[PDB]
């Protein structure tokens, strides 16, 4: 993210043309490899701890380290500011190769997962209506 | 040259070396013609750095005839190095041989 | 021998003869290494070395066959140990300078630095008797030729000779320094030679010439030791400064601290219990506050003190040897960065220094050589009747006096993951049990190791044959925080494992794993015991009719089930209106009595009047649980009256 | 409200008569375990740009 | 002086020695406080020093004679 | 017993009385001249008890035979020696060895 943090264009032509030349397509088999998981706010684990400090360092619970996710969506982002309708088109299609990876709908299958992580920790949460930090923080 | 095609398939894969626990002694035991041995001493060569489960198949009645094929060949330094590959591992040693 | 250098046939030959001395005695073989020299004799090696005729084959392996004869022993065994930086509190350790108003060449050096073993390569009757360390020789004589060798090569090789020992400028510097390497070292080198040998390197020129590949790589390795003596010295440095501070902080503030709890009242409303808490909460609150007393002038002052010569050059000869000279050897350019984040980090260094190091007092300092001996016998036998010494040096482990003590500190070595290696590298079998019972030793001494065996499990489980499960069992038996970390998929595993049991009796240990995973206190969990009584409806494994089978008919199948219905007993819901005002605990109250129609005086009566004390005594804690006052009269003396009776049976 | 104040005074004492009162080994121990986690995390730590603003100083150069 | 044996044998019920951490739990539950494992296992082994796992009788006594 | 040839005479009358600690030096090689020890070589005198048994029992019963100050050549009896396994790693099976002794000190 570093490098495209300005949402540079330069590296943006640079690393279209290193994926056409030298076709790789298991890096966006890695991507959608990291993107499977990655995270999931589960209020299983969330359940355990708050009786766990109820009866007995901490913070390990949310999403897994979803700090590492909210770094890789904001490396997609930077990967396609300026609007670069080809490399727009390429995320999705991706054409080199022989096989392919629509990384556009598994971006989908992310918050997907992640809006029904978040609807039913309201779910659990709706009836104590008092907020707690470790309601607040995880929020 | 047919043990010249055989060393080259062994030096790519574990697996193929991991494929060759049977063919050892077997090969040992056809290093005894003794006209065309450099050919079997590549390849069982190539065989010993690239797996330390073949190690552990090798023992002594093997070894006393790598021994002796010093003696009727005299002063072969491909022989000597395979005694080396034959102490050491990828990182390990047995202190048995 | 000087002759061969045109007889190459028997040069490379006696090139690799001179490989396979170098290639036997490799990680101490130290019964192999006294026989070989006497075939070297090393007084050989002391004409080999310095014969500047002898070809450079010839050179490089006789310098290579010296130093894993007599040196890599110890030179391995001191480099196993150069992460720890463990110190005695004593007072020539708390009587340290610590300080320039800076030198690399430390005088005193008071960490532990295991012993100088050495042996007498004699060809007497005491085969098994010395048999052990190293073979020997005047090593002090050595290290007057090695300062003879280097300082006259380099005045020598500083204009550039086209004759250098072994043709090349290679065989020329990189056995010798390599020498000088390993011989630093190994203890030697008093600051009489370390100044008069960074005489020779730094003045502050042997660096600062041109040089080819791997000689630098040679000094890059010789440039850290030099950076890691800088850094055992600064832990050395701040370790009697804790001495004194502690002896102000403990009388300062814990006496002054309980000056105001006499004279208040009693009463802890806010003061008492803001450090009365956990003892390294306690420090915490106590140094947590200091960064925003009459004591903290002396922090603020060390830390600018404990900022920090040859940081400026090492930080420079880097960044020449990268400009002129576009590097080939990918092993040098991965050595040389690593030098230089280090030179501009040295506090990152530190960092991971302190969670590995620890102060003792002077009378545990013996029980701890035998066992860092002892440790760093393992950490040497990890490279292979192997495990002979194992289990005598694991043994010589659990009978050590100061290991009790400070269990962080095996923690601290991380020894428990040395062991564990073992394990793995084992399991691809007699010292299975002898390493197991050492680690269901190792997780009860204290808690938070207990935490440190946590993190394995998911492999751990993995390899049942029979113990290795009696290590993840015994990992979590008292933790209710470590039961509640445990989570749901490995339990699919265990449970599989009971599966393969519909052929049986070695189910009676994932059993007894199961009751350490749902009860823990004195009272159970419920998120663990729903998720596998749930998984026991898709499993099922006359209960009670074939119970009375097995009292006839090789004792096993009767404590087979005597654990299946603890294992029930200990996942009830609760006993309380925790079981009973609540909702779809009592579901499970259901579902488990559903199998089970009762029969149970099979369990009750049929034993208990003679194997007895196991099957019933369990079958107790599942009546009382799961499931009026008829039946409080009606089961009455079926048990009580052979305890009546054979009382006095002895 | 006697025999009740009195033992507020024994629910109390363990937590604070024994504050790391014997042992001289946990106390400097705790101290460097207590060290690591306040004193050590500084900002020496914008040398990075002049870093790599040393290494483009030329070939290929050391930072390529 | 005595009276330190009778807040003594009110945690003891069991009549051995050592009060483990049911009494203590007990005790504080009867008076009010709703302690934590971490906190009773803490204030349970704040006595322990010597690594019995839990309170004796002279560490007791002596905690009595350094508190007051 | 075991054959000795007298190299040089030391005093003769004071031989190596039992309950003495040998400060010796000596070298040694194989029936063909092979060298393989020298205490000489390692600058090292080597020490032992009569009747401690820790030397083998050919040198011992040879050194129990010369005087102080004498040195001589022990030609011993390999079966004497280590025999027919020999040094495992060192001396064959069942080689004459050839010592050179040198007595210095007693204890
Ligand atoms: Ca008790
Ligand atoms: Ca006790």
């Amino acid at each position: 993210i570093a490098i495209l943090n300005g949402g540079n264009s330069t590296v943006q032509q640079k690393m279209l043309e290193y994926l056409k030349e030298k076709k790789d397509v298991g890096f966006f088999q890695s991507l959608a490899g990291l993107m499977q998981s990655c995270s999931v706010l589960d209020l299983n684990a969330f359940e355990r701890q708050n009786k766990a400090e109820g009866l007995g360092g901490s913070g390990e619970k949310v999403l897994q380290d979803d700090e590492f996710t909210c770094d890789l969506f904001r490396f997609l982002q930077l990967l396609c500011e300026g609007h670069n309708s080809d490399f727009q088109n390429y995320l999705r299609t991706q054409t080199g190769n022989n096989t392919t990876v629509n990384i556009i709908i598994s971006t989908v299958d992310y918050l997907l997962r992640v809006q029904e992580s978040i609807s039913d920790f309201y779910w659990y949460y709706s009836g104590k209506d008092v907020i707690d930090e470790q309601g607040q923080r995880n929020f | 040259s047919l043990y010249e095609l055989l060393a080259a398939l062994i030096r790519g894969n574990r697996k193929n070396c991991a494929q060759f626990s049977g063919s050892l002694d077997w090969l040992i035991s056809r290093l005894e013609r003794l006209e065309a041995s450099s050919g079997i001493l590549e390849v069982l060569h190539c065989v010993l750095v690239e797996s330390p489960e073949a190690l552990n198949i090798i023992k002594e009645g093997h070894i006393k005839s790598i021994i002796s094929l010093l003696d009727k060949h005299g002063r072969n330094h491909k022989v000597l190095d395979v005694l080396c590959s034959l102490c050491v591992c990828h990182g390990v040693a047995v202190r048995s041989n | 021998i000087l002759e061969l250098t045109e007889q190459e046939e028997l040069l490379k030959f006696h090139y690799h003869t001179l490989r396979l001395y170098s290639a036997v005695c490799a990680l101490g073989n130290h019964r192999v290494a006294h026989a070989l020299c006497s075939h070297v004799d090393e007084p050989q090696l002391l004409y080999a070395i310095e014969n500047k005729y002898m070809p450079g084959l010839l050179r490089a392996g006789y310098y290579d066959l010296l130093i894993d004869i007599h040196l890599s022993s110890y030179a391995t065994a001191r480099l196993m140990m150069n992460n720890e930086f463990i110190v005695p509190m004593t007072e020539e350790t708390k009587s340290i300078t610590l300080f320039p108003d800076g030198l690399p060449g430390i005088g005193l050096s008071t960490s532990l630095r295991p012993r100088m073993q050495f042996s007498s390569p004699s060809f007497v009757s005491i085969n098994n008797e010395c048999y052990q360390y190293s073979p020997e020789f005047p090593l002090d004589i050595l290290k007057a030729k090695t300062i003879q060798m280097l300082t006259e090569a380099v005045q020598e090789g500083s204009l550039h000779a086209r004759d250098p020992v072994g043709g090349t400028t290679e065989f020329l510097f990189v056995p010798l320094i390599k020498l000088f390497y390993t011989l630093l070292i190994m203890g030697i080198f008093h600051n009489e030679d370390l100044k008069h040998i960074l005489q020779l390197i730094e003045p502050s020129g042997l660096l600062q010439m041109k040089l080819p590949e791997p000689v630098k790589l040679q000094m890059c390795l010789l440039l850290q030791y030099l950076c890691d003596c800088q850094v055992r010295h600064r832990i050395e440095a701040i370790v009697a400064f804790s001495d004194d501070f502690v002896a102000k902080l403990q009388d300062n503030q814990r006496f002054r601290y309980n000056e105001v709890m006499q004279a208040l009242n009693c009463p802890c409303p806010e003061e008492i219990r803001d450090q009365l808490l956990d003892f390294h909460e306690d420090l915490m609150t106590h140094c947590g506050i200091e960064l925003d007393l009459t004591i903290r002038g002396r922090l603020l002052s060390l830390v600018e003190k404990v900022t920090y010569t040859l940081q400026q050059l090492i930080s420079e000869t880097m960044v020449r040897w990268a400009q002129e000279s576009v590097i080939e050897d990918p092993e040098l350019v991965r050595a040389m960065f690593v030098l230089l984040h280090r030179q501009y980090d040295g506090i990152g260094g530190l960092v991971r220094a302190l969670p590995k190091t620890y102060t003792i007092n002077g009378v545990s300092v013996e029980d701890t050589i035998n066992l860092l001996a002892s440790l760093g016998q393992i950490r040497s036998l990890l490279s292979v009747e192997e495990e002979k010494l194992m289990i005598r040096g694991l043994g010589d482990i659990m009978n050590n006096k100061v290991f009790y003590q400070h269990p962080n500190l095996m923690r601290a070595l991380g020894m428990h993951e040395t062991v564990m290696e073992v394990m793995v590298n084992v399991l691809g079998p007699k010292m299975v049990a002898n390493c197991c019972r050492f680690l269901c030793y190792f997780c009860r001494i204290s808690r938070q190791n207990q935490k440190a065996m946590f993190d394995h499990l998911s492999y751990l489980l993995e390899n049942s044959s029979v113990t290795p499960l009696d290590v993840a069992a015994a990992s979590v038996m008292d933790n209710n925080e470590l039961a509640l970390a445990l989570r749901e998929p490995d339990l699919e595993k265990v449970v599989r494992y009971l599966a393969g049991c519909g052929l049986p009796v070695e189910g009676e240990r994932y059993l007894d794993f199961l009751r350490f995973a749902v009860f823990c206190n004195g009272e159970s969990v419920e998120e663990n015991a729903n998720v596998v009584v749930r998984l026991l409806i898709r499993r099922p494994e006359g209960l009670l009719a074939a119970m009375e089978e097995a009292i006839k008919i090789g004792n096993a199948i009767m404590t087979f089930y005597a654990a299946l219905i603890d294992l029930l007993g200990r996942c009830a819901p609760e006993m309380h209106l925790i079981h009973a005002a609540k909702g779809e605990a009592i579901r499970i109250r259901s579902i488990l009595r559903s199998l089970i129609p009762l029969g149970d005086l099979v369990g009750v009566i049929s034993i208990a009047f003679q194997f007895c004390p196991d099957h019933k005594a369990a079958m107790v804690l599942f009546l009382d649980r799961v499931y009026v006052q008829d039946f409080l009269l009606h089961l009455l003396e079926v048990g009580f009256l052979p305890d009546l009776r054979a009382a006095a049976s002895l | 409200l006697l025999s009740k104040q009195r033992k507020r005074a024994v629910v109390a004492c363990f937590r604070m008569a024994p504050l790391y009162n014997l042992p001289r080994h946990r106390a400097v121990n705790l101290f460097l375990q207590g060290y690591e986690k306040s004193w050590i995390e500084t900002e020496e730590h914008y040398f990075e740009d002049k870093l790599i603003e040393d290494l483009a100083k030329p070939r290929v150069d050391p930072l390529h | 002086i005595a009276e330190f044996k009778e807040a003594f044998s009110l945690f003891d019920k069991d009549g051995d020695g050592t009060i483990t951490t049911k009494e203590l739990g007990t005790v504080m539950r009867s008076l009010g406080q709703n302690p934590t494992e971490a906190e009773l296992q803490d204030m349970i082994n704040e006595v322990d020093a010597d690594g019995n796992g839990t309170i004796d009788f002279p560490e007791f006594l002596t905690m009595m004679a350094r508190k007051m | 017993g075991v054959e000795i040839e007298t190299i040089s005479p030391g005093d003769g009358r004071t031989f190596p009385k039992k309950g003495q600690t040998c400060v010796v030096h000596y070298t040694g090689m194989l029936q063909n001249g092979k060298k393989f020890d020298s205490s000489r070589d390692r600058n090292k005198p080597f020490k032992f008890r009569i009747g401690k048994q820790e030397v083998i029992k050919g040198f011992e019963e040879g050194a129990a035979q010369m005087s102080l100050g004498q040195r001589a050549k022990l030609t011993c009896t390999p079966d004497v020696a280590y025999g027919a396994t020999g040094h495992p790693g060192v001396i064959p099976p069942n080689a004459t060895l050839i010592f050179d002794v040198e007595l210095l000190n007693l204890e």
